[PDB]
RNA sequence: GAAAAGUACCCCGGGAGGGGAGUGAAAGAGUACCUGAAACCGUGUGCCUACAAUCCGUCAGAGCCUCCUUUUCCUCUCCGGAGGAGGGUGGUGAUGGCGUGCCUUUUGAAGAAUGAGCCUGCGAGUCAGGGACAUGUCGCAAGGUUAACCCGUGUGGGGUA
RNA sequence: AUGCCGUGGUGUAAAGCGUGGCAGUGAGACGGCGGGGGAUAAGCUCCGUACGUCGAAAGGGAAACAGCCCAGAUCGCCGGC
RNA sequence: CGCGGCACAUCCACCUUGUGGUGGGUGUGGGUAGGGGAGCGUCCCUCAUUCAGCGAAGCCACCGGGUGACCGGUGGUGGA
């Protein structure tokens, strides 16, 4: 946001008349060039988003995933829990033993028992459900982790 | 580059011109170039080089009477009017040395070296030159070739 | 001593005489033959091609010393015109032995 | 990855900043006259 | 070579150029004769300076352990101090500014047998 | 994103003043006054390198004239003769010879005198 | 009448520097005790003890 | 200044202020206080300047001064560059040539045509809209595309009117 | 006489035409050659010329000089004509 | 004209024998309003990498560097 002429209080007075003053053509005290003045062509609060084709989004996403698969960066898992309760410790040991990398993207689904709990507090680790699978995360993370259920729904959705 | 403009590397000898039959123009010109040093391969306009020139018998400078009685010299004061207009022949009867000197000064460049050079000039109306302690070197005029 | 013609220019040289010249095809230690215009042994003064094409100046190159850096712009007047650029001529140093 | 990711040649041409000197475009840098045009865009109809 | 002593006064209510006018009299002069001069300066603005020089004598003699009789004013400064300002009315509503300029005086003394 | 443009100004500002040292008065103290003088200074240098070349030619020529007249020959006939002989020697080194070795200069004069045809006829 | 232009730094300093005080003093001034120095003009008063420091 | 540890004490001084001690990692952190720019004032000092006129410079360019390499040499030499010659950075720059300040606006300007005292900071071609014409490039391919709205969490999937 | 339309050969990195996008100019001055107004006038003014230059072009020369004469600077050179 | 260094079109020969470049030759390169093309620098964000209280940034001076908008290095102050 910003603030310009008309939003600033005052400035409608026109002192220092136009002859016999030895002064400038003032016209207002809140004009840009005076301190305490308004902003010219300032940062109006733009709400913007580059609306794109669904075809472009889908092609980019499957493209990046195909690059990770070609590079051997896919880690398909079945689950992640010591039965029921979460364990940051256990997931850390498992993932550090498997991927050996910093930045990890995890896809589980709507399963909060340990899938969406053990992965927290892990610098560089993000987790999401397939329907929210963007490309920025995928391109950032190298060793991409997928659940079986994630692949089942995702693949079925994409035939 | 150059090797002349070096402090101490200036030979200032005393040349003497018995300027009787010689005309004013040619006289002043020869004195001018000779005095400034254009006869030397070490001429360097940035410095006060050259040799000293002595003018003898300045009263006898070959000036046509047709100009003695028409050519005038003007010395303005700085005051209204104040134009001290005076005949060149009268100046020859009084102070011909001023006549010759003036003629040379108008042939030298409008600069400070004009003054540093001017102070190297000695002009005496008479034949006898008091300064003989140094080596007078009589100089004669010519047209070189071509 | 002798006058050597090089780089389109004439330089006064002598045996064992370092002089800055124009850029030419050389490296670090090569005797490049250069023609002369005049040879002076102290009394004898040459003139013709019989000598000029007979002797030359063979000097080695110890390095490629760059020239002075020129910072320049052209400024005209009230028009509004500032042509900014630079230039530095690449030279090479010649140690005369011949 | 993102450190390799780059765009296609020919897109994303530099925005032309106008009133930013003589080396770029000029002091008036487009409205190079002194009539109406220097203050107002003229109706194409009129 | 010259183990000098330094004394100075800050926030003095004396105009710089007036101080300069005074201190130009004492450059290179002995302390006792300079102070005599300042005692008999008709400028009637040498007082503070004489006080400062006196502080040079006290420091040089007591802190440094030197003999006052041999002290010479090596150098003296008339530095421009914090200027304040106060407004003065004039005719026709003209609001002029009268300034209150101050200075910082630095004195260096040293033994020069 | 307010950028606070000072740094960009200070770069060229100090860059100009440190090169502006040597001018008198405000010309070596103030940016906007120093800037102007450098515009004219550099135009002057631009033309003056060319003038420098020509002026050095004139000094070299003048000295050659002096030596030639001491050898009872004018510049015109000297150069004409050198052309007829074929002495492709510059005026720069010719003048240097004219100073450090008048004898060789005179020898070149004798060459030119020999090379001249006869007179002002053709 | 006004200054049409600024006076150059040089000339302003010349005029400013042509603003000085005089120097007058006397040595050998004998009074009671310490030989305090005064100016010649007030010497007689010093001999009569009509000064104070 | 992390903390008040707020310079006890002593000495000039009417006091303010300062100095010597001292605290503090630091006082180049002293209430007037992080860094402390520029205009500006001022001290010291290398060079030039009181017979000379030019937008106040540039190019030539002497001779001094600072620094510095090689070298005769000081052989005191297992020390050093003292001094000197020569050579070479960075100042000053005697003296000569050359040359009518910026910008704006004008057929035409250095202007006796206008505006600027100097420094610092700020200050003027940008943004919304599935707007419109043309263009480069990227998806698809007689197709392409969704808006509103829904679901969902990083803004993903639906949604054919 | 010049000038102009059109054709056929010749010569020249190339200019031109049509088609789209984005601007400026829309007050001109002088000189050369032809003309009107004015007095056989003007540093006057209104036109014409596939005449130039300045304007937007620095440099040389004309003492100095935007418009005349020569000459169209990429940069450097202590090289020549 | 000579002796050398940059640049845009074009001709020729090569690398993808115009993606874009490499080697050579000719001609070209005064320019305001103004059109076109490629660039310099500052602040912020993301990603990767990386120096840093064994002293960052800012500032001052010095020595060098690029064709340009400018840069790098060294030293001092200061302290994130």
């Amino acid at each position: 946001s910003t603030k310009t002429r008309g939003e600033v209080s005052g400035g409608g007075r026109k002192p220092y008349r136009q002859k016999g003053t030895g002064r400038a053509r003032q016209g207002s005290t809140r004009a840009p060039q005076f301190t305490g003045g308004g902003v010219v062509h300032g940062p109006k609060p733009r709400d913007y988003s580059q609306r794109t084709p669904k075809k472009m989004i889908a092609a980019a996403l499957r493209g990046a995933l195909s690059d990770r698969a070609r590079n051997g960066r896919i880690h398909a898992i079945t689950e992640l829990v010591e039965g029921q309760n979460p364990s940051t410790k256990s997931a850390r040991a498992f993932l550090a033993s498997l991927t050996e990398r910093k930045q990890v993207l995890v896809v589980i689904g709507r399963s909060d028992e340990a899938g969406a709990k053990s992965v927290r507090n892990l610098p560089g680790v993000h987790i999401l459900a397939p329907d929210q699978l963007n490309t920025y995360d995928v391109l950032r993370a190298d060793d991409v982790v997928f659940s079986v259920e994630a692949l089942n729904a995702y693949i079925a959705a994409n035939t | 580059p150059t090797y002349a403009p070096k402090a101490g590397d200036t030979t200032r000898s005393w040349y003497v011109i018995d300027a009787t039959d010689v005309v004013l123009g040619r006289l002043a010109v020869a004195a001018a170039n000779l005095l400034r040093g254009k006869h030397k391969p070490t001429f360097a306009p940035n410095v006060d080089g050259g040799d000293f020139v002595i003018v003898i018998n300045a009263d006898k400078v070959a000036i046509s009477g047709d100009k003695l009685q028409h050519k005038m010299v003007y010395r303005h004061s700085g005051y209204p009017g104040g134009l001290h207009k005076r005949t060149i022949g009268e100046l020859m009867q009084r102070h011909p040395d001023r006549v010759v000197e003036k003629a040379i000064l108008g042939m030298l460049p409008k600069n400070r070296l004009s003054r540093q050079i001017q102070r190297k000039l000695r002009v005496y109306a008479g034949p006898e030159h008091p300064h003989s302690a140094q080596q007078p070197v009589p100089y004669e005029l010519k047209q070189v070739a071509q | 001593y002798a006058i050597v013609k090089t780089g389109g220019k004439q330089y006064k040289v002598a045996v064992g005489d370092v002089v800055k010249v124009e850029k030419l095809e050389s490296e670090q230690g090569e005797k490049v033959s250069l023609p002369v215009a005049l040879v002076v042994d102290g009394a004898t003064v040459t003139t013709d091609a019989k000598a000029l094409a007979k002797v030359a100046v063979t000097g080695e190159v110890l390095g490629h010393t760059k020239g002075p850096k020129i910072r320049i712009h052209k400024f005209k007047n009230k028009t509004g015109y500032h042509k900014r650029q630079g230039h530095r001529q690449q030279l090479t140093v010649l140690k005369v032995t011949g | 990855k993102l450190h390799d990711l780059r765009p296609a040649r020919g897109s994303k041409i530099a925005r032309t900043r106008v009133g930013r000197g003589d080396g770029s475009k000029g002091k008036t840098a487009g409205r190079g006259t002194k009539g109406t045009r220097a203050r107002k865009q003229v109706p194409v109809t009129f | 070579e010259y183990p000098s002593a330094v004394a100075k006064a800050r926030f003095v209510r004396v105009s710089p150029r007036k101080a300069r006018r005074v201190i130009d009299l004492v450059r290179g002069r002995s302390v006792s004769d300079a102070l005599d001069i300042l005692r008999w300066a008709p400028q009637a603005a040498s007082g503070p300076v004489a006080k400062v020089i006196a502080s040079a004598a006290a420091n040089a003699q007591n802190n440094g352990g030197l003999d006052p009789a041999t002290l010479v004013v090596a150098t003296v400064y008339a530095d421009q101090g914090p200027t304040a300002k106060r407004i003065r009315p004039r005719a026709q509503g003209r609001a002029f500014r009268i300034r209150r300029r101050t200075s910082h005086i630095t004195v260096v003394v040293e033994s020069r047998p | 994103a307010r950028v606070k443009r000072a740094v960009n100004a200070h770069k060229k500002r100090r860059s100009i003043l440190k090169a502006s040292r040597g001018y008198r008065g405000q010309r070596s103290r103030l940016y906007r006054k120093a800037k102007e003088q450098q515009l004219h200074s550099l135009n002057y240098a631009y033309r003056d390198r060319r003038a420098r070349k020509g002026e050095f030619r004139k000094l070299w020529i003048a000295r050659i004239n002096a030596a030639a007249r001491l050898n009872d020959i004018t510049y015109n006939r000297l150069i004409q003769g050198l052309k007829a002989a074929g002495v492709e020697v510059d005026r720069k080194n010719l003048a240097d010879i004219a100073i450090s070795d008048p004898a060789a200069f005179t020898a070149l004069v004798d060459v030119a005198r020999a090379a001249l045809p006869e007179d002002v006829n053709a | 009448a006004v200054p049409k232009r600024r006076k150059s730094r040089s000339n302003t300093r010349s005029r400013r520097s042509q603003w000085k005080a005089a120097k007058t003093e006397l040595v050998g001034v004998t009074v009671a005790g310490h030989a305090h120095k005064v100016p010649r003009r007030l010497l007689k008063a010093a001999r009569l003890g009509l000064i104070d420091f």
